[PDB]
RNA sequence: CCGCAGAAGAAGCACCGGCUAACUCCGUGCCAGCAGCCGCGGUAAUACGGAGGGUGCAAGCGUUAAUCGGAAUUACUGGGCGUAAAGCGCACGCAGGCGGUUUGUUAAGUCAGAUGUGAAAUCCCCGGGCUCAACCUGGGAACUGCAUCUGAUACUGGCAAG
RNA sequence: AGCUAGUAGGUGGGGUAACGGCUCACCUAGGCGACGAUCCCUAGCUGGUCUGAGAGGAUGACCAGCCACACUGGAACUGAG
């Protein structure tokens, strides 16, 4: 129901006096599919601490969306350190067409019909960090109504 | 010279005599001339006294357009009796391990000019061997994907 | 130098809500009250108004529904290096339809949806959204 | 010397055959000036296949289309205006 | 080029309800069918990404009797209309006349529904068709000529067809081997064992 | 990146060379070998390789690489070139047909029989 | 199309360490050898050769040849110039590019309406016939273009005033 | 980075089925060119085709329209063409 999903896993060095001590960083993000989106990096000396970890530090700080019934109300792009990603309702469309480190979060974040892709380098880190921005940053129709008198 | 480079800059030649091998009419007269490749011959003990391994027939245009003349043939050392069973016992306990080195010229014979060189330890793949549980550990950890 | 007035009151205007600004102060101009006009139609900023004689001065003030400003974002379309006309139903429509492209036809200043419903087209000013 | 002919499109063993006013010094598949309509062959005789346009043949023959051989039987097939 | 060979193997490969051989033969678990227990019975490697796709793809194409380059067309016509992708190429593949066949009784397998159209052992709208191919459209009929009614082939067919349920669309009278095929099917009666759009996507791709 | 420079001075497109230049857009070429012999690696695969350098029909002398173990291969012999690069052997940027008019399959190889020339034995 | 005996007369290719769908054994032992890359192979190779077994397509499978895409890696939509490639050593200045504020007037750029035209063929949509298809064909739209006649004067611009 | 003097134009004749330096005699010394003149290399063009969401990039396989050619080159006649 809590929509978790990891997407990559690497292993990083310390490099110490003695030789090098390899621990393990990884990447989850979590979702129920109305909205709530969450992410967690984790990091551990072992490969199930380190998801583990990322699963509980996503737990927490879950921002939501305002998304429209199955996509976002008006494209978007989101920018962070070296990734950007475009965001497109893309109506219908039997599905989403969002490559790696992408597909799942929006598959987390419930939206089955979007265009997504991402321009720069493919970090996954970055990019779904940039994705949850662009998101954050998007705003319903709704709000903005309430914000700018609507009249429409 | 026919120095065997890869014998010189790896595990230095220590002893070393002079003699011929027996060979066909086909991988010959080439070795008169001197092209032949004779790079790290991987000698081994066999039992007609440690027969010439290895080292492969030169390229030459000798061919019969069917193969150069011999993909695989029989080549022999020469020794009367005195390193079949020293040369095991060197293999099995001394780290020593004899290797065709040059090809000198009595202006006939194309003699074998057989190396006893030192077995080399292979470097530290000890980096490698994680790098390579690494990468099958994440492509084994990719489970929990739908 | 001052290669163009409207990208200066939109830098202006820009700056005023990254400084959380109340009001903004600047010459004034036909052209410039016309796109103050068109703003204030769909209540982008709280008013403007135009002071001054000898020297016209038109100062706006800041709407601010929250602590996030009103207006997020704002980038001009036909500068003096490369101007931009449309037709009578390819004016672009900014995020769906949620914010105005400032576009200025035969009648005069108007949105986008004023240009389609008119049936007619002309230059855009800016996206304002 | 313009006429109006017919100009064969159909595939292989199916033909197709174009009713239209083209100059005789071009080819049977070269250009031409209007088009006319068709007459299919097998003319799968339980739906159409036969639409030729009487009034511009009449208005071209007027100005000096020749009437072909294939045309002229075409029309007794179908109707003299019918 | 219709697939040939062992089907045990190719059902459990995957693991489903994908259907049977029509007569059983102790169909059932006994020691080893499709999810082996005893010293071995790795099942499921669980690959990431677009294996399941393909898996779906592969599965989906031989209950079907269909090919890759077939399947892909009919992809890609059901892309071109309207509605949803998936239901408009499970709407083709079910009016693919084998499959009519094989849900109207007449084929006791899917493959032997195959056999018989390619043998004209089935009509449509008082017409041969030797095409396992052939697109039904909706308020048809198709008849099975006489030659057919002499088969111990279609007596057993006809025999295991009311054993299962009966669909929204067939209507089959066994005294004439006649049957009508009036609408269309959906997703909710089409079973529900197999994604439509992860197939969506790796085609997309 | 002013449209002023762009309009007096169009961005202009990068020509990319071919990596096999003596080709000329054709799927093969045919030639003799000049020479037939073998030559040293690089520093990881220390494994012999077996080259040969063939002077083609359009008056270019290339090095080509014999795949498979042992080679139907020499001099004066009307070879194939496909094409095709080792990164394990410096300069050497084709590939030889074995099979073509003077070459046999791989001796005692059952496998990968079409693109090593083998037709499939009976039995 | 109707009859005739019998499945009787008709399956191969590539791959199987990650990219990508697929695992075990035997032998060689940086040798022989595979490969697009990462990269293998120094006694235990799911990677080499063979064998067994699996996977992907199938009367077609792989290599190679050329274009685009992914390459936002010539980027106008849609890059950057302090340290990764990138601000001329500095200044003057012509052609050239752009241009402060207000009024009137011109219809040039721009916008609207209408006409002719954009050959046919081809893409696409609605249908039809070849056992459905491939293929052919009817109608329609489109071919964003071009020129002409009349209006719009907000903006850029020609002219006259500040 | 300059080219061209039958080359730019005019005055009259001839010539062309018709306009015109197409040509002749004279006069005027201009004409083209930084929006690339002149010169070198390459190239049949278009409807279209492929690849692309798009703008774009490649190309002119089949078919259709047009152009040019018929061993290389030059010239004319017949014929409405
Ligand atoms: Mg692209
Ligand atoms: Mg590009
Ligand atoms: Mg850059
Ligand atoms: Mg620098
Ligand atoms: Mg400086
Ligand atoms: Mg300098
Ligand atoms: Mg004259
Ligand atoms: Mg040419």
């Amino acid at each position: 129901e809590l929509q978790e999903k990891l997407i990559a896993v690497n292993r990083v060095s310390k490099t110490v006096k003695g030789g090098r001590i390899f621990s393990f960083t990884a990447l989850t993000v979590v979702g129920d599919g109305n909205g709530r989106v969450g992410f967690g990096y984790g990091k551990a000396r072992e490969v199930p601490a380190a998801i583990q970890k990322a699963m509980e530090k996503a737990r927490r700080n879950m921002i939501n969306v305002a998304l429209n019934n199955g996509t976002l109300q008006h494209p978007v792009k989101g920018v962070h350190t070296g990734s950007r990603v475009f965001m497109q309702p893309a109506s219908e469309g039997t599905g989403i067409i969002a490559g790696g480190a992408m597909r799942a979060v929006l598959e987390v974040a419930g939206v089955h019909n979007v265009l997504a892709k991402a321009y720069g380098s493919t970090n996954p880190i970055n990019v779904v960090r940039a994705t949850i921005d662009g998101l954050e940053n998007m705003n319903s129709p709704e709000m903005v109504a309430a914000k700018r008198g609507k009249s429409k | 010279i026919a120095l065997n480079k890869r014998a010189r800059h790896e595990y230095f030649i220590e002893e070393e005599f002079e003699a011929g091998l027996a060979l066909q009419g086909w991988e010959v007269k080439s070795l008169r001339a001197g092209k032949a490749n004779i790079s790290d011959s991987y000698v081994l003990l066999r039992d007609g006294e440690a027969f010439l391994f290895g080292a492969n027939i030169t390229p030459m245009a000798v061919a019969s357009t069917h193969v150069v003349c011999d993909p695989t043939r029989t080549r022999k050392l020469l020794l009367n009796q005195r390193e079949l069973d020293s040369l095991y016992g060197r293999v099995n306990r001394e780290g020593y391990t004899v290797v065709a080195l040059s090809l000198y010229w009595k202006n006939a014979w194309c003699k074998v000019k057989i190396g006893v060189a030192k077995g080399k330890k292979q470097h530290d793949k000890r980096s490698d061997i994680k790098e390579r549980e690494w990468q099958v550990d994440k492509a084994r950890i990719m489970k929990n994907a739908h | 130098s001052m290669q163009d007035p409207i990208a200066d009151m939109l830098t202006r205007i820009r700056n005023g809500q990254a400084a959380n600004k109340a009001a903004v102060t600047m010459p004034s101009s036909k052209l410039k009250v016309a796109i103050a006009n068109v703003l204030k139609e769909e209540g982008f900023i709280e008013d403007f108004k135009v002071e001054g004689d000898t020297k016209p001065e038109l100062e706006l003030t800041l709407k601010y529904f929250q602590g996030k400003a009103v207006v997020e974002s704002i980038q001009r379309v036909s500068r003096p290096g490369l101007r931009i006309y449309k037709r009578k139903d390819e004016l672009p429509k900014v995020m769906a339809g949620l914010g105005i492209a400032v576009v200025s036809t035969s009648k005069g200043v108007m949105t986008d949806r004023a240009a389609r419903q008119a049936g007619l087209g002309g230059e855009i000013i800016c996206y304002v959204a | 010397m313009v006429t109006i002919r017919l100009a064969r499109h159909g595939a292989k063993k199916r033909p197709f055959y174009q009713v239209v006013v083209a100059d005789s010094r071009n080819a049977r598949n070269g250009r031409f000036i209007e088009r006319v309509g068709f007459f299919n062959p097998i003319a799968s005789e339980k739906e159409e296949g036969t639409r030729l346009d009487l009034d511009r043949i009449a208005h071209w023959v007027g100005q000096g289309a020749t009437i072909s051989d294939r045309v002229a039987a075409l029309i007794k097939e179908v109707n003299k205006a019918a | 080029a219709r697939y040939l060979g062992p089907k045990l193997k190719l059902s459990r490969r995957e693991g489903t309800d994908l259907f049977l051989k029509s007569g059983v033969r102790a169909i059932d678990t006994k020691c080893k069918i499709e999810q082996a227990p005893g010293q071995h019975g790795a099942r499921k490697p669980r690959l990431s990404d677009y294996g399941v796709q393909l898996r779906e793809k592969q599965k989906v194409r031989r209950i079907y009797g269909v090919l890759e380059r077939q399947f892909r067309n009919y992809y890609k016509e059901a892309a071109r209309l309207k509605g949803n992708t998936g239901e408009n190429l499970l709407a083709l593949l079910e009016g693919r006349l084998d499959n009519v066949v094989y849900r109207m009784g007449f084929g006791a397998t899917r493959a032997e529904a195959r056999q018989l159209v390619s043998h004209k052992a089935i009509m449509v709208n008082g017409r041969v068709v030797n095409i396992a191919s052939y697109q039904v459209s909706p308020n048809d009929v198709v008849s099975i000529r006489e030659k057919a009614k002499k088969q111990s082939r279609v007596k057993a067919a006809l025999e295991l067809a009311e054993q299962r349920e009966k669909p929204t669309w067939l209507e089959v009278d066994a005294g004439k081997m006649e049957g009508t095929f009036k609408r269309k099917p959906e997703r909710s009666d089409l079973s529900a064992d197999i994604n439509e759009h992860l197939i969506v996507e790796l085609y997309s791709k | 990146a002013t449209v002023n420079q762009l309009v007096r001075k169009p961005r202009a497109r990068k020509v990319a060379k071919s990596n096999v230049p003596a080709l000329e857009a054709c799927p093969q070429k045919r030639g003799v070998c000049t020479r037939v012999y073998t030559t040293t690696p690089k520093k990881p695969n220390s494994a012999l390789r077996k080259v040969c350098r063939v002077r083609l029909t359009n008056g270019f002398e290339v090095t080509s690489y014999i795949g498979g173990e042992g080679h139907n291969l020499q001099e004066h012999s009307v070879i194939l070139i496909r094409g095709g690069r080792v990164k394990d052997l410096p300069g050497v940027r084709y590939h030889t047909v074995r099979g073509a008019l003077d070459c046999s399959g791989v001796k005692d190889r059952k496998q990968a029989r079409s693109k090593y020339g083998v037709k499939r034995p009976k039995a």
